């Protein structure tokens, strides 16, 4: 059943809302948004698949991209309370897709500076994943009121968290 | 769009109540869009919506497999799945009369099989791959061996 | 035996090739057991065997949902499952014409609906709860709109 | 999540082989065992569902039953190395079925002593499940494939262990 949820998560990332800065006037339509009118200098919210289409046409530019400075800041804050399970940094459901976009553009450049930022970002990501996963597993066993912490998880981390809590509950019910 | 239904299905353990009006709402938008949405945007968008519709089906059928009780516009689809299950159990527990690859079935409604007219109460011995669709359509009911 | 089929289905990642010859052999064993098995043991054993056959269906259908390709005696059952999914996707992507809960369908074989005779090529508007079983039985196909 | 496979595992345990000491002669048949002829004073191996039927008829007695002393011993050994993930007590495949049968007989008797002994057994099993889940999840997070440890897991625990291993590898390998 995990494979079904993996495909559903991957397909949901295409429709995440992205804050975009309009650089050129453009009026168009889609099934999701209907007819919309974009004006220069105004920030608007668009589905991710449509924001990428309008970016490739030099119509607008995506604003909330992740950077290596953001990855270093997240790793720093995660290291501040490594033994605190409830100290997860709020990332958001679109964090994983934005990271994959930042890493894909680094591979597309093929520059020496881009490949260096690619290796450093992968190293920072590995440390972030280690720290957050350990806090996540401990959080699943703590049985604490988790509503702001769930909002701060990525989509993939939320799947791991709820799968652990469901597996524990199902094993308890099957034995008891 | 369909992403709303997929997200809610992914978060809740039980099967969400998706009323038929919700489905009509999204179908109406897909239909109206053909007059003012460009073909380039609409083709890529329909690909994403089709995949989301697959996921919604897969997520809800996964919950049906686990034993959750489904309610909503697609309940008639889940009932067909239960017919496949019951046919599977009855077959493997020896409740059907099998002759080679064929199965004994009792006719329920007037039926034309192999250019031959049969009526209710008649008995027909036909392959399983042909019998099961006719069982789902209520034209046939498998002859069930009474235990003891 | 059923326990062997369930045990191998749990240990294998792909769908095991359960040929029809093995199913017919086990059904023959069940019928032959009626000669020697008492009614008390046979009744209690029916619960545990039907539960194993139920699990075998669930395990194999779960692998179909995850993406595994199904091969074996029950391939005609998985094909019906694919029809349910394709109907689900076509419906949510606006490829059908729906009026409330009814759907436009093209008649494939001579059919009797509401005590009226319809012939091949005719168009019938009928509830989805009644159309889908007739689609699986090849009596109807849904009228398709090309939204591409 | 794994509800289908958990039911399949439980239904398989009803056919597992159980040691039985025959106390009364009885000859019969089933679909699983075929024609069988039992004799007094001879230990035989029968499926669990058939052994329970013959035990209720006083035809034979089941020998390898779990007790409350066995649960307390498993909990004690589990607390000795509570922070060590690779110190799971080897339980086996039939532990879960024998525990389910132990709680089934206590709830069937409906005696007062069966109630207080049930509560004490639930408290022991809850401590055993929590500690073993701590170690098992950590083994999956550490990604350590030790053949000796995997054998010590029950079928249900092994499923949980592999599900989380595969989930981490797929999410953070893609």
């Amino acid at each position: 059943m995990i494979e079904v949820k993996l495909r559903a998560i991957k397909r949901l990332s295409n429709v995440y809302t992205r804050r975009v800065m309009i650089i050129e006037d453009w009026n168009g339509s889609s099934i999701t948004t209907g007819n919309i009118e974009l004006v220069k200098g105004s920030e608007n919210q668009l589905p991710q698949w449509l924001a990428i289409i309008l970016e490739g046409k030099k119509v607008a530019k995506i604003e909330d991209k992740i950077s290596i400075e953001d990855l270093g800041r997240i790793l720093f804050q995660e290291r501040q309370n490594m033994n605190t399970p409830a100290s997860l940094v709020p990332l958001g459901k679109d964090f994983t897709s934005r990271v994959q976009l930042y890493l894909e553009t680094l591979r597309k450049d093929n520059n020496v500076e881009s490949l260096e930022k690619l290796r450093k970002s992968i190293g920072i990501l590995n440390e972030i994943i280690k720290i957050r996963l350990r806090k996540l597993i401990q959080l699943a066993f703590l049985n604490i009121d988790d509503q702001n912490l769930i909002n701060g998880m990525t989509e993939e981390e939320l799947l791991i968290y709820k799968t652990i809590k469901q597996l524990i509950k199902e094993l308890y019910g099957d034995i008891i | 769009m369909l992403d709303e239904l997929v997200k809610k299905e992914l978060s809740e353990e039980e099967i969400t109540e998706i009323k038929l009006e919700e489905i009509i709402k999204y179908i109406t938008l897909i239909k109206k869009s053909k007059t003012f949405v460009s073909s380039e945007i609409r083709k890529e968008e329909l690909k994403f919506l089709s995949e989301l519709a697959e996921s919604l089906f897969e997520l809800r059928l996964s919950k049906v497999l686990e034993g959750k009780v489904g309610k909503g516009f697609d309940e008639f689809i889940f009932d067909i799945f239960k017919i496949l299950k019951q046919f599977y159990v009855d077959l493997l527990t020896g409740r059907y009369i099998i002759y080679n690859d064929k199965i004994y079935c009792i006719v329920q409604k007037p039926l034309i099989y192999n250019d031959h007219r049969v009526n209710e109460g008649d008995v027909l011995v036909l392959p399983m791959r042909e019998a099961l669709p006719l069982i789902i359509a209520s034209y046939l009911t498998p002859y069930k061996i009474d235990i003891e």
